[PDB]
């Protein structure tokens, strides 16, 4: 390992490893891209039923996560970013939205298994002493990929429904091209790789040194010219657990479980929290309306947002006409006429109705709630973008917070780092209460996503160096499967937890970083 | 097609389709031509002269064939024009066979029958028969044997003599033991016979004389269901013969019919055999296919053939359909050999030919044929190819008139039959006349009948259009063997033909020495010659019959003595209209006494006519059946007798609960089936020698009254023929018109004396052969509950109990109902026995009718009947009764003070109609409240309404009430019980239980035999009361009482009988009135318009909707759609009552404005889309509609097509066109019982 540390620093950083960084970040984008179309589009294209994707996100990090380490880096990276690719292609073109989800499943499958390899592949290009900055950039592409993934989002389908409808003609496709273009990082990934060589340490462990010689020599020539068997895959896992590497890897798995429990939650609950405190507001208003006494009148326009007690519609007539937020007690109609009328939220109860006609309508029968009808009859009968908006501003949020984390990992150290980040995060957290408002939100939302990327870089460098070359994919793999755990638990808990309390799961997020941030403190030096 | 490549007669001698032939013979037989026309079928264009030897002349016999017609040639055939107006005829008939689907399984039944390959001595090997097999020679010099099925050849010497032969064996008979050979055909297409039919009249008033020509297609088909028979080795023995009685004078001298005719005519013909024998034949048949497939079984070789004896095998299990259960061992099953031999016996039967094929024949073999006409068939001008002499939008396609000789006589020219009209004769003797056989009575013996009713049985624990189509879907296709190599035979295929029977020459001339006068007699003195000399109308047959220039006549003397008077030029038009009118005077009387039990038309001058009974007095014959029934009518009475039935044995195992159940339920199984037995031997009896006398007698009037029109306008004439030429010419006189006018006559006294043998005949089979049969039943009965009743109780009680011996009390005490309609099909027949029933019990307590402005009781037992000031009629029909919830909405009837009993009531029923409005007020839930009472002092019954349920309650004097209900909900879609015309009737057995039935059909029965003594109301009354609802009211109508408990069969046929078109309530539809539309096949949708015009359409759209009332109503929309109104187009009555057959003019209301609906028919499809056009439309377009379903006709009379609907793509669309549903349809007047609110 002597000699190939000292050859890898005499070839130093220039051409090669910078446009390998871009031809992996795309990748890390891919990433981010499914983080994003699996937390805030599947969940408003319905609920949290698409979230299982997750869980095939889980498998594929310890499929495609642990056998790398035992057949390759390039190859599995290859087929893992190629199966996303086309079974994302293939749900665009889909009818209907089971077969639509299964497909998203696998691609979860195929997509989960990339941020292991793409670590562990540039972990082993890249000088050691010059090694936890350019790492450490990398993890922006990751968060520019929501961002960009958001930022296209709002601009195609701000439009909620798209996924429980498929009597729509063809048009309304909005979701189809959106689903073809947030495949683009991963395509341009894939046509990228084909120029880009395997892993040098990798191929050296396996054999062939003649091979590891001339990928060094390309290597360096470019540098140069620039300055001028499953079987063996769970014992593999199994000696990254419980053998030499047994409190490492488990320290390891509590700091990652605990952020990808806190991020993955908060990230949802604050646009969920923005909706609330909307909602909140609209409700409150209303016209309350007692004994009225309403005779021949045809009503043409919309009326919104009103009660009605005790009222007598006698000869009335409702013709193509917007029924919004109003509601109907002990209310007497008499010969009235409903044409045309369509309803939202409105709801009929104790109300007497005789002699009606409700033809063209879809005031259906679920609509009506202990009415009593006299003589009557029943004819034929027939944007989100705050959300979006919300998540970009968070993705970006931490993109000042991270290049303060790229050039000073070197200098604090890898254990401080995320300890501090963590405990920060924490009481930015315990801030939240006082905070309620939409700037307020926004504005702790912000707080705590920029100070939550230096302990994702500190984490991601510390777990891709204690393990060597032999374990670390597989390692990375089973961490990467665990944060996909914390996230669905997060966005679950955090999600269901809105309209009913607050400080619960603030309380809930500042502890889980507390524990993190204090456990990550017993881990071993790495510098 | 069937029969492709039309073979022409000159193509030459290829060898598969046309080639010469060496057909099986005695001796030897000069190459003879023929063409294949199908798979294993033959057609032969020469006369049969090979096949018999002792045939070899075509010269007329000296002694001529015991035949009611037949013709003799001797150059027919003989030309090549012949030839090839021969094979196109028989190709036509074998096509237009084909066509038909019923005829189309036959056709395949014929190709799947080859004969079995049965003629090895040894047991072990299949070798083909030697005499089945025809060799073909080819042009090369070298001739190749083929098998086949069927053979047709030119007609024997007889020519119109068509028959089927067969090629015997030494010691098998193949015809009879399940083997089966090729069958020859005697056959020609050229001539058909010529018969006479006197029962169309019902159909075609208008009809003038008989004389129909029997269709060609159907003398085919009878001789290929003979084939048929004899191909699968069923045929009947020809010793079987239907034996009569030849003794006395008035019996037929004597004919032969075969059994197997009997079969193959089928229908009224079949039923001349009793079941056991059809029974033994079938028994027989089983076990022969059973020996041929244990035949089958022992076989494992084959010598003579190159295919494998799997494959022949294969042919031969799907021919006789056996079953292999994949062990090599063959087996028949019984479903699948009795569904083969029905399809064999009952399906191909000539009726049902006739049938489907809409033509004249028949309906008894005893309707002798009566003259040859020469037809030709081969131009299609004369004969279409679909609907045969009945060509489709000509005149002849109306009121069958194609077979009709008199109208298509351009078709048909008649030929001298060389039997003599008087060859074969009896003598009759008092002045002595002659008699043609074929004019006497048909009399059966009656040893051709036999029963097994005297055998006593034992049971055990297990004991026991349409099907046409049924049938054909079932039916098998594509599997038809294909043509086999065989080792060529010899050159001369030597055999004989099956050996007939001899049948001795019958006595001829025989003298009959009576002291008294027989009919012939009188049909013989209204005969003449038409000479020269002047002919006189007499009333003495002594004078007619001695004087050639005197006939007899049976009308009144004041008409024989006009008739008899010369009169001058000036007065001969006042005179041919008197006698015409006098004529129609004596030929429309009717006798008025109606108190003999259903003869209601006595028709008096029968009497004199035919001498019945020996009386020559009209009133002296109306005395004489009056007293005697209908059995003075017969020429012999009929002897009846039905011997001891056979007891019951019923086996017992010992210490059982559900196997004894079990021998009760068959114990109570086969006492039902052997009622029927017993109804359907009586049956056949009465229709073998009851029914043929009437028929009989029937012919004898009508060529009576033919006689009679004959005389007249012969003397007519004669008196015609006197004048000068002055007279003759200034006034003109015509023959024509009065035939005409003097044929209308003689069809409108047939239809009253056709009906009259009706009633003769249902009287006289219900009054004097039904008790015979019923008393020995019902003895039959008592020992069966006797037996029953001793294993009931056995002194024991280790046995499965008040359930069994209440149910055998139940059904062993009471009678089956009988009817014909499970023995007969005649429709006239039909109709004179249930009609009379319900018509004659009719007369019962109370007939209260509303005619003559007011409301009385026809039953003449009813006192006084109230009348309140508040009850409503129906301004279109007097006869509806409306009651309103008020006082004097009220109907007292004082019942007769004779009929009221304190124990009363044992055995009786009520029926009547009711229409209930639709119930609105929430109070009127769970208010009961009597509609009907005949209740006093708290004993009596009473009918009344509550919340869409019928109650019937009866109550006795100590307090046991008794309710019956019949429910109904109003939350459905559709109804039948809301707003309709509903029959409710009550029958009630006070020994055992009160039954309830609505519109005819089984609803609810209660035990009443805890009831005690329920008194007499004194009178009955009509009034709500206790109904909450102050607008509640009912409509009833046709109300009726019976003093005996009733039946199902009298009660469903009454629903009919008291049953013009009506409305959605029932009521009579009306014209120039709005009305709704709704399709019973599709009722949740409704009719609807699109942009009217000739590109206009009706459309089916929805759904209709709901309209309800909670907890009250729920039930889909009526009035949904545009109204419809009908008004008369060229009916003639003045009222706007519809009726059937009533050709209308359909409108419909659209946005208020009123359109005609009509199609253009000249659209591609069958399907004819109709649209909606403004009143000034164009006539060429069909607008006109007969009429509950309804028929589009074009302005030429052609029916355009039912008016129903098609799924035109995802458009349900209106179409006219030629469906087990969608032509029925609904019209909904707007009613104010049902109140839903239009807009
Ligand atoms: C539901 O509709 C039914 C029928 O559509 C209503 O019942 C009807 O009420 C009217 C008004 O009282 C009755 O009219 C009567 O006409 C006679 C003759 O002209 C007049 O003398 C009376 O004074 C009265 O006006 C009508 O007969 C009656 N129909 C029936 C079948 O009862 C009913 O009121 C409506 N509402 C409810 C809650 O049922
Ligand atoms: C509905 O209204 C009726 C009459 O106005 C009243 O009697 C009834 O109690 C009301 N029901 C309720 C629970 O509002
Ligand atoms: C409804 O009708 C009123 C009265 O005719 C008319 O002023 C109004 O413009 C109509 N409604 C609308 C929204 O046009």
């Amino acid at each position: 390992a002597h000699q190939y540390e000292t050859i890898m620093d005499e070839c130093g950083h220039g051409r090669f490893q910078w446009i390998l960084f871009f031809v992996l970040g795309l990748a890390l984008m891919a990433d981010g891209v499914e983080v994003f179309v699996v937390s805030f589009a599947l969940p408003s294209a319905e609920g949290m039923l698409g979230m299982i994707v997750y869980l095939g996100m889980m498998a594929g990090a310890f499929i495609l996560g642990g056998l790398a380490d035992k057949l390759g880096r390039k190859r599995v990276l290859s087929m893992s970013l190629a199966v996303n690719a086309s079974f994302a292609s293939l749900s665009s073109f889909v009818q209907g939205y089971g077969a639509f989800l299964f497909c998203r499943l696998i691609s979860g499958i195929g997509i989960g298994g990339a941020l292991p390899i793409v670590f562990a592949y540039f972990s082993e290009f890249l000088s050691r002493e010059k090694r936890g900055e350019h790492l450490s950039w990398l993890g922006i592409f990751w968060m520019t990929g929501g961002l960009y993934a958001s930022a296209m989002a709002w601009s195609i389908i701000p439009h909620y429904g798209w996924g429980f409808s498929m009597g729509t003609n063809y048009h309304f496709h909005s979701w189809r091209v959106f689903v073809i273009v947030c495949a683009l990082p991963c395509t341009v990934s894939m046509v990228a790789l084909k120029f880009m060589p395997e892993s040098p340490r990798f191929l050296l462990e396996m054999g062939k040194h003649d091979e590891a010689w001339m990928i060094l020599k390309q290597v360096h020539d470019t540098n140069m010219r620039a300055k001028g068997i499953f079987k063996q895959v769970w014992d593999n896992a199994l000696y990254c657990v419980m053998g030499p590497y047994r409190m490492n890897t488990l320290i390891l798995a509590v700091v990652w479980f605990a952020m990808a429990f806190s991020y993955y939650g908060l990230t949802v609950w604050f646009p969920d929290m923005i909706r609330y405190f909307q909602d909140e507001e609209y409700k409150s208003k209303m016209k309350v309306f007692f004994g009225e006494h309403v005779y021949g009148a045809t009503i043409n326009f919309t009326m919104e947002n009103q009660i009605h007690q005790h009222g007598k519609l006698v000869n009335d007539k409702f013709t193509r006409m917007y029924f919004k937020h109003v509601l109907f007690e002990d209310t007497f109609f008499d010969e009235c006429y409903f044409e045309d009328v369509t309803s939202t939220d409105t709801y009929f109860k104790n109300c007497t109705i005789e002699s009606t006609i409700f033809y063209n309508t879809d005031l259906y029968e679920h609509k009506f709630i202990n009415c009593r009808f006299i003589n009557s009859t029943f004819l034929e009968q027939k944007n989100d973008f705050l959300i979006y908006l919300v998540s970009f501003l968070g993705s970006l949020s931490v993109l000042p917070g991270n290049i303060i984390s790229a050039l000073l990992m070197d200098r604090i150290g890898r254990l401080k780092m995320i300890g501090g980040s963590m405990l920060i995060s924490a009481v930015c957290c315990f801030f939240l209460f006082f905070g309620n408002s939409e700037s307020a939100m926004i504005g702790w939302q912000c707080l705590f996503c920029g100070t939550s990327i230096a302990a994702w870089n500190a984490l991601d460098v510390i777990t891709v160096e204690l393990y060597p070359t032999n374990q670390r994919a597989t390692a990375f793999g089973i961490l990467n499967g665990l944060c996909k755990f914390g996230a669905i638990l997060g966005n679950t808990i955090f999600a269901s937890f809105v309209g009913i309390t607050k400080v619960v799961p603030i309380l809930l997020a500042a502890a889980s970083l507390v524990g993190g941030g204090l456990i990550a403190l017993r881990l071993p030096e790495t510098r | 097609p069937f029969v492709n490549k039309q073979f022409n007669y000159k193509d030459p001698v290829n060898g598969v389709d046309i080639a010469y032939i060496k057909i099986p013979n005695a001796g030897q037989m000069q190459p003879v031509k023929a063409f294949k026309i199908h798979n294993k079928i033959w057609v032969i264009p020469e006369r049969d002269t090979f096949t018999n030897p002792e045939e070899g002349d075509l010269n007329p016999p000296p002694e001529a064939k015991q035949v009611p017609v037949s013709y003799y040639d001797s150059t027919y055939l003989s030309t090549d024009n012949e030839k090839d107006n021969y094979l196109k005829g028989v190709t036509k008939l074998f096509e237009r066979i084909y066509s038909t689907d019923l005829g189309r399984m036959l056709l395949t039944s014929i190709v799947r029958g080859i004969p079995f390959w049965g003629g090895s001595t040894i047991d072990t090997e299949l070798k083909v028969i030697d005499t089945n097999c025809i060799n073909v020679i080819q042009p090369d010099g070298s001739y190749r044997s083929e098998e086949l099925n069927l053979v047709i050849i030119g007609p024997s010497a007889d020519i119109i003599q068509f028959e089927c032969k067969s090629f015997g064996h030494e010691v098998l008979n193949l015809t009879r033991n399940g083997y089966g050979s090729t069958q020859y055909i005697r056959f020609s297409p050229d001539f058909t016979f010529g018969f006479e039919e006197s029962l169309e009249v019902d159909t075609n008033p208008l009809l003038g004389a008989g004389k129909f020509a029997t269709d060609p297609a159907v003398t085919l088909a009878h001789q290929l269901i003979h084939a048929g028979h004899r191909l699968y080795g069923i045929a009947i023995n020809p010793n079987r013969v239907f034996k009569v009685n030849t003794n006395a004078y008035y019996e037929m001298s004597g004919l032969e019919v075969s059994f197997e005719e009997l079969r193959t005519f089928g229908g009224h013909d079949a039923k001349f055999i009793d079941s056991l024998q059809e029974n033994e034949f079938r028994l027989y048949y089983y076990n022969k296919f059973k020996d041929i497939a244990s035949t089958l079984n022992k076989a494992k070789s084959i010598v003579g053939t190159t295919a494998s004896l799997q494959y022949m095998k294969n042919v031969f299990k799907e021919k006789y359909l056996l079953s292999e259960d994949t062990s090599g061992k063959f087996s028949v099953d019984k479903l699948k050999f009795d569904k083969l031999y029905k399809m064999l016996t009952e399906i191909y039967t000539e009726d049902n030919f006739v049938k489907f094929f809409k033509v004249l024949n028949a309906k008894t073999f005893l309707n002798f044929d009566k003259a040859v006409f020469k037809i030709n068939i081969v131009p299609k001008v004369n004969y279409t190819i679909y609907d045969g002499f009945n060509l489709r939008n000509t005149n002849l396609a109306a009121n069958f008139n194609g077979q009709n000789t008199e109208i298509n006589n351009m078709n048909f020219t008649k030929l001298k039959n060389f039997t003599g009209l008087f060859e074969f004769y009896k003598l009759l003797c008092v002045l002595c006349i002659k008699v043609n056989n074929w004019d006497l009575f048909f009399s059966p013996s009656e040893d051709n009948f036999t029963n097994d009713l005297n055998k006593g049985e034992e049971i055990t624990s297990d004991t026991n259009l349409d099907l046409i189509q049924q049938y054909y879907l079932t039916f098998n296709f594509d599997n038809e063997p294909e043509n086999i190599s065989i080792e060529n035979l010899s050159s001369d295929i030597i055999g004989q033909l099956e050996l007939m029977p001899n049948i001795e020459r019958f006595p001829n001339g025989k003298k009959y020495e009576l002291d008294k006068y027989t009919m012939f007699h009188y049909l013989r003195a209204q005969e003449f010659e038409h000479g020269k000399s002047r002919i006189a109308l007499t009333n003495s047959v002594n004078e007619a019959l001695l004087n050639p220039s005197r006939v007899y006549t049976f009308f009144s003397s004041d008409y024989v003595k006009k008739v008899n008077k010369a009169t001058e030029a000036a007065m001969f038009l006042g005179w041919v209209e008197q006698l015409v009118y006098d004529f129609t005077d004596e030929t429309s009387e009717v006798s008025t006494t109606d108190k003999i039990a259903d003869i209601t038309i006595i028709i008096p001058y029968i009497g004199p006519a035919l001498n019945i009974g020996n009386m020559l007095y009209k009133d002296d014959f109306v005395g004489a059946l009056i007293f005697s029934g209908a059995v003075i009518l017969l020429e012999f009475i009929p002897e009846i007798a039905i011997p001891v039935l056979g007891t019951f044995a019923l086996v017992s195992y010992i210490a059982n609960k559900v196997l004894t159940v079990q021998t009760i339920d068959n114990a109570l199984s086969k006492r039902n089936e052997k009622w029927d037995e017993v109804y359907k031997y009586i049956v056949t009896n009465w229709l073998a020698k009851v029914n043929t006398q009437i028929d009989l007698i029937r012919k004898k009037m009508k060529e009576a009254l033919e006689n009679q029109a004959e005389a007249t306008k012969a003397i007519i004439n004669y008196q015609y023929n006197q004048y000068t030429e002055e007279e003759k010419n200034n006034i003109n006189f015509n023959i024509d018109d009065l035939s005409s006018k003097l044929n209308e006559s003689i069809n409108k006294a047939m239809i009253n004396i056709n009906k009259f043998l009706n009633q003769c005949s249902v009287s006289y089979l219900m009054n004097s052969m039904i008790p015979y049969g019923v008393k020995r039943l019902e003895d039959f009965d008592a020992s069966l509950k006797d037996a029953l009743l001793k294993y009931i109780y056995d002194n024991r009680g280790t046995l499965i109990v008040d359930r069994l011996k209440d149910k055998v009390n139940n059904t062993l005490s009471t009678d089956i109902p009988f009817q014909l309609s499970k023995y007969v099909d005649n429709q006239r027949l039909l109709s004179t026995f249930t009609e009379y029933i319900k018509n004659i019990i009719n007369t019962s307590i109370l007939n209260l009718r509303y005619e003559s402005n007011h409301l009385i009781d026809l039953s003449r037992y009813a006192s006084k009947i109230n009348i309140g000031s508040k009850v409503n009629f129906d301004p279109i029909d007097k006869n509806q009764i409306q009651l309103f919830n008020l006082e004097s909405s009220k109907i007292e009837v004082i019942l007769k003070n004779a009929i009221v009993y304190n124990s009363m009531y044992e055995n009786f029923s009520t029926s009547f109609w009711i229409r209930i409005p639709k119930y609105f007020n929430s109070i009127s839930l769970n208010n009961e409240y009597t509609i009907i009472n005949c209740m006093e002092n708290n004993s009596g019954w009473k009918v009344s309404l509550n919340y869409g349920e019928i109650i019937w309650t009866l109550q006795d004097t100590q307090e046991i009430k008794q309710r019956v209900v019949f429910k109904y909900s109003q939350m459905i879609n559709i109804s039948d019980y809301i707003n309709r015309w509903i029959f409710v009737t009550i029958t009630n057995n006070r020994l055992n239980n009160s039954k309830i039935y609505i519109n005819g059909r089984l609803i609810d029965q209660k035990p009443i035999s805890n009831l005690g003594n329920i008194h007499a109301s004194n009178n009955i009354m009509f009034k709500l009361d206790g109904c909450r609802d102050t607008h509640r009211y009912i409509w009833i109508k046709y109300f009726n009482l019976f003093d005996k408990e009733l039946n199902e069969k009298e009660i469903k046929d009454l629903y009919d009988n008291q049953s013009i078109l009506k409305d959605f309530w029932g009521d009579y539809l009306q014209y120039d009135k709005p009305y709704y539309m709704l399709n019973l096949y599709d009722p949740n949708k409704y009719v609807d318009v699109n942009n009217v015009g000739i590109r206009g359409y009706m459309y089916l759209k929805g759904p209709r909707g709901s309209v309800m009332t909670t907890n009250i109503y729920l039930n889909s929309s009526l009035y949904r759609g545009a109204k419809f109104i009908i008004k008369k187009y060229a009916s003639g009555n003045k009222d706007n009552i519809v009726r059937n057959n009533d050709r209308v003019y359909i409108n419909v209301v659209v946005k208020n404005k009123e359109y005609r609906l009509a199609t253009n028919a000249s659209q591609a499809g069958v399907e004819k889309i109709l649209s909606a056009l403004e009143i000034p439309d164009v006539g060429n377009l069909s607008q006109v509609v007969v009429m509950c379903k309804m028929n589009l006709q074009d302005n030429n009379g052609n029916d355009i097509g039912f008016i129903g609907f098609h799924q035109f793509n995802n458009i349900a669309k209106l179409v006219a066109s030629n469906r087990t549903l969608g032509c029925s349809w609904e019209f909904i007047p707007v009613d104010d019982g049902w109140g839903e609110r239009p807009l």
